[PDB]
DNA sequence: GCCCTTCGGCGCCTTCATCTCATCTGCCTATAATGGGAGCTGTCACGGATGCA
DNA sequence: TGCATCCGTGAGTCGAGGGTAATAAGGCAGATGAGATGAAGGCGCCGAAGGGC
């Protein structure tokens, strides 16, 4: 997405400096707006910007939303060290503590 | 225990070389470079880690010294323009019999 | 805003807080859990800490 | 379909009587499509074989998820139920508990 | 060239539309180059002319 | 010519001249806007790889913008015939240096494209995948370079695509951070430093300082002998001798066993 | 020697109520199965399937 | 040849194949230099992954 | 006998590797793992005080 | 029995120029070539703009 | 002022399970940093030995 933003911005700079009919300049400005759109929130407007494998790309907003977002996946609950896991078996000879 | 490669041969005791059976006298540090080349035969050599291991870490000189030293190795044993001591651009050198 | 943004409708509350220039106090339970501070309950209050 | 598109593109760009089916044909998309299907597709999965029954039951199994199917989130309560037409066609007992 | 933040233009309330007294249907037509707006007018230059 | 080394422009040589300037401007714009249809028609065959459709259309628009300037009507051919070459050039150049996440120079994206075309043309004629040695024979170059270009053309993958058959996790969850501190070798290094300090303090202070600044322990830089002489008022041969004394006493098995274990 | 009176926490997903995490004291046991006291199963909602 | 003999017992942590990669270069610690100076150990220019 | 043997089901770690973006330890048996302490268990630990 | 102080000897060790070998960037090719491939959408409930009428 | 009409939110917990693809692109000039060369200076190290107190 950042590469798309950079490409659109550089091409718009070239169009402005060279001097082009206003239709092409307007099209480039629209592409810049849609590229920043995709960067900040992919799929919010129109069909989402898609890469290889035909899957929506993960914009900044998608990195802060839902279960898989940072807030409820890395901040609230984290994978911890000094821990393990195993099957349980009844211990009827053990004490309560 | 003598270390051999193609037509160059080294004795670890008295620090001399045979090139295709002909004994050759060579400089000490230049000999250390050749020792690195044979001890890592078939593996590419880059100027930096060559500087790191063979040379002291206090070396404040430029980078032309290693290129010149490779030139001496060429003119001493691999006098041919094409040589067993191939050079990689930006990646350094390597000891390898050409295919 | 930090607690609300981590519960539901993250983008909406985030935008609203950005507009309102809301200054969070970082005093609640979830905020202290997020930032690594002692939670303000149990052995986290100044009476016991 | 990709074959037809590419051959339709190519049949005009070349002059008549200088064009042959071999140069009209570029078999790359067909093998690409079969490789796409057989690998990295969730309807053709790794064989579950740790005893003869698992191998037998992995084939002759009716799935509902995948391309053209419905996802578990997309799946309602009605579809998961047993239809009266399931009798004799699809077993009403064998289904995973997850 | 300037661009508009989607978080504020597009949302359940269109915050930019609320501030500028417009509609999102009457904003997408502009920040996506489909219809013009009148940035400013000369009042006295029209009253006398 | 009239602005610098000119004169005050008269009535008939300023307004009319600027008017024909603007007329040529709008004529160029008119034909350009008329011929963007050719650009958008040509860009259809070019999508499906690297960049999007509209980006290709825009790059073709730039190519046509460049082409209209060099178009010569006096040569008497239709403008489309000349414009097509420039549009294709612009699109190919842009796809070469802009459609890759890892940018590749055109000079060798050319040979990737040629390698691909020759291998897939020979595959159908021979019936099998072309061995890279035979591809090199078709290259008139060494096969090793062929494997190198084959492994260069490989494009990066996405860290966030779901990796499982069922959607539960992303690829980035399974990649270890190499740059992170081990948190075990750090304590080992600190204890090794403590052992080194104890060993050096066991040795004589002059020798300890000599070796410490010889290998640059306390500071960032190891120093040559003459620095040691200037800081201890001795000749460089004496420093060589004391260094000989240092590693001679350091071969003592009392230190040798206690330090060799630390590996 | 080192497990002398060192408390250790046990948890079972899902952790519904507060008693879903309990601190016990561990005793070394052969095998590879954690031995749970039979009484605290109901609080854990744990079962041995 | 560098691999485990057929019919040989291994366990967690034992080496299976001896594959050695050129380590390239890194910061050779001064402490490493004193370490090789005490035993005469070679630089061992390759990484044992 | 079912294919849920305890040998392929016991896992524990003291200090393993960590992820790139966030420094949290990874998860799974192929990697050294580390159990997920989710927000549901955070609820229990906060309720304990 | 070796320190204080020597000429010089090529070596050697750098260092200044000073030449080539890939490697990469910009430019030109003239019959004509003139408007998207494809996308499959529809869970459940629930608060709110919304285009018109 | 309705009022359908839609449009954006919510929808679980740990564990099997790793990666899938097109196309007309080619000479040519310049430049540029890396690496190939050759030459000359500032000690090294000795090859001699001075010598005596
Ligand atoms: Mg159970």
């Amino acid at each position: 997405l950042y590469r798309r933003v950079i490409n659109r911005n550089n091409r718009l700079k070239r169009l402005i400096d060279l001097g082009a009919p206003e239709i092409i300049v307007n099209n480039e400005k629209r592409m810049l707006q849609e590229s920043v759109d995709a960067l900040f929130d992919n799929g919010r407007r129109g069909r989402p910007v898609t890469g290889p494998g035909n899957r929506p790309l993960k914009s900044l907003s998608d990195l802060l939303k839902g279960k898989q977002g940072r807030f409820r996946q890395n901040l609230l609950g984290k994978r911890v060290d000094y821990s393990g896991r195993s099957v349980i078996v009844v211990g009827p000879q053990l004490k309560l503590h | 225990v003598r270390l051999t490669f193609a037509d160059i041969e080294l004795d670890e005791e008295t620090h001399e070389v045979w090139k295709a059976g002909q004994p050759v006298s060579l400089s000490p540090t230049e000999f250390t470079l050749l020792r690195y080349f044979v001890i890592n035969a078939g593996t590419v050599l880059s100027k930096p880690k060559i500087l790191d291991h063979v040379w002291r870490y206090d070396f404040g000189g430029d980078v032309n010294v290693v290129e010149s030293y490779v030139s001496y190795l060429r003119r001493k044993i691999d006098t041919g323009e094409k040589r067993l001591l191939h050079t990689l651009r930006g990646v350094g050198y390597v000891l390898r019999e050409p295919r | 805003w930090l607690s609300a943004a981590s519960f539901q409708e993250t983008t909406r509350v985030l935008t609203d807080a950005a507009i309102n220039c809301r200054s969070d106090k970082l005093n609640g339970l979830k905020e202290n859990v997020i930032i690594g501070k002692l939670i303000p309950a149990g052995t986290g209050i100044n009476r016991y800490r | 379909s990709r074959m037809e598109r590419v051959v339709r593109e190519r049949m005009t760009t070349q002059d008549v009587e200088a064009i042959t089916p071999q140069t009209l044909i570029n078999i790359r998309p067909v093998v690409a499509a079969i490789k796409e299907f057989f690998g990295t597709s969730q309807l053709s999965q790794f064989m579950d074989q740790n005893n003869p029954l698992s191998g037998l039951t992995h084939k002759r199994r009716l799935s509902a998820l995948g391309p053209g199917g419905l996802s578990r989130e997309r799946a309602g309560l009605e579809v998961r139920d047993v239809h009266p037409s399931h009798y004799g066609r699809m077993c009403p007992i064998e289904t995973p508990e997850g | 060239a300037p661009v508009t933040h989607i978080w504020y233009f597009k949302g359940v309330p269109s915050r930019l539309g609320y501030l500028l007294d417009l509609a999102p249907k009457d904003l997408e037509k502009i920040i996506y180059f489909a219809a013009y707006v009148i940035t400013s007018v000369d009042e006295e230059m029209r009253h006398n002319e | 010519e009239l602005s610098e080394r000119g004169e005050k422009l008269p009535a008939a040589q300023r307004r009319d001249m600027m008017w024909i300037c603007r007329d040529g401007d709008r004529a160029k714009n008119h034909l350009l806007e008329a011929n963007l249809r050719l650009v958008v028609s040509l860009a259809k065959r070019y999508t499906g790889r690297g960049m999007a459709f509209l980006d290709l259309i825009q790059e073709g628009n730039l190519g046509l913008i460049r082409a209209v300037e060099k178009f010569d009507y006096t040569k008497g051919y239709k403008f489309s015939t000349y414009a097509t070459w420039w549009i294709r050039q612009a699109i190919t150049r842009a796809m070469a240096d802009q459609a890759r996440t890892i940018r590749i120079p055109v000079h060798m994206v050319e040979v990737i494209n040629k390698l691909g075309r020759i291998q897939r043309e020979l595959l159908q004629d021979l019936g099998r995948e072309p061995t890279p040695e035979e591809l090199a024979k078709e290259m008139d170059i060494t096969p090793e370079k062929v494997l190198e270009i084959q492994q260069y053309a490989r494009e990066p993958i996405s860290l966030d695509q779901t990796i499982g058959d069922e959607g539960d996790s992303q690829l980035g969850d399974f990649i270890e951070d190499s740059e992170a501190v081990v948190a075990v070798d750090a304590v080992s290094f600190t204890l090794l430093q403590d052992q080194l300090q104890s060993v050096l303090d066991t040795l004589s202070e002059r020798e300890a300082g000599v070796v410490r600044l010889r290998f640059g322990l306390t500071d960032g830089q190891p120093r040559t002998l003459d620095e040691i002489g200037q800081v201890y008022g001795v000749t460089r041969e004496r420093i060589r001798q004391i260094e000989s004394k240092t590693m001679s006493k350091l071969r003592h098995p009392s230190r040798s066993q206690v330090l060799r274990d630390y590996l | 020697e080192v497990i002398a009176e060192h408390p250790v926490l046990l948890n079972r997903a899902p952790t519904l109520h507060r008693l879903g995490i309990q601190a016990f004291e561990p005793m070394l046991v052969e095998g590879k199965a954690i031995q749970l006291h039979p009484l605290v199963c109901e609080a854990f909602n744990a079962d041995f399937d | 040849r560098g691999i485990v003999r057929i019919g040989a017992e291994v366990r967690d942590g034992d080496i299976l194949v001896g594959k050695v990669t050129p380590k390239g270069e890194t910061e050779l610690t001064p402490e490493e230099r004193l370490l090789r100076a005490i035993f005469g150990e070679k630089a061992r220019e390759v990484r044992d992954t | 006998k079912l294919h849920h043997l305890v040998d392929d089901k016991i896992h524990a770690r003291s200090t393993g590797p960590y992820s790139m973006i966030t420094q949290q330890p990874l998860g799974g048996k192929a990697q050294f793992g580390g159990q997920r302490f989710g927000e549901m268990e955070c609820w229990a630990m906060q309720a304990y005080g």
